[PDB]
């Protein structure tokens, strides 16, 4: 089985336009995509104090 | 006597995991958006001109404090 990645038909009515133009024109996604990095940086980090802390490891 | 124990499944499995792309729609329409700046564009455009014409009277008011101080 296999699947299509971007085979999709953007809408050729008003409104779909209309929304089109406004992401254009009032750079919706790129606030989308601001949003993400500012949620991502209210959350705690992943960096370790080290050398006063190690890294997992295995026998 | 004792039976093999090696890492196997839990039985009955494990819990199904999530792997469809998930991309949620904010939701808010271009009819709305272009709404809203029409509307915040002419708030601000009564509003500075109330603040420019009263502007305009202070203006007018200095300059007849100026005339009645030249001669
Ligand atoms: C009733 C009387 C009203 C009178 C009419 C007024 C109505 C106004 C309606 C239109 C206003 C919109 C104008 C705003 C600027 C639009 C310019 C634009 O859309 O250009 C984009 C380009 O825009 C960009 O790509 C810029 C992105 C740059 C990255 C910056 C990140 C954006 C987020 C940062 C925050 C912005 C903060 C703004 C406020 C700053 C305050 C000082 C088009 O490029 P493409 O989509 O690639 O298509 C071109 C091929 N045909």
């Amino acid at each position: 089985t296999y699947k299509f990645v971007n085979m999709r038909e953007p809408s050729m009515d008003m409104k779909s336009v209309t929304d089109r133009a406004a992401q254009t024109l009032l750079w919706t996604e790129l606030v989308r995509g601001l949003g993400m990095t500012l949620s991502y940086l209210f959350r705690e980090p992943a960096t370790i104090n080290y050398p006063f802390e190690k890294g997992p490891l295995s026998p | 006597a004792s039976k093999v124990k090696q890492d196997m499944p839990p039985p009955g499995g494990y819990g199904p995991i999530d792997y469809k792309r998930n991309l949620p729609r904010r939701g808010l329409s271009g009819y709305s958006m272009f709404a809203v700046g029409i509307g915040t564009l002419l708030f601000g455009y009564w509003s500075m001109m109330k603040w420019n014409r009263e502007r305009r009277r202070l203006q007018i008011e200095d300059f007849e404090a100026r005339i009645a101080l030249m001669p």
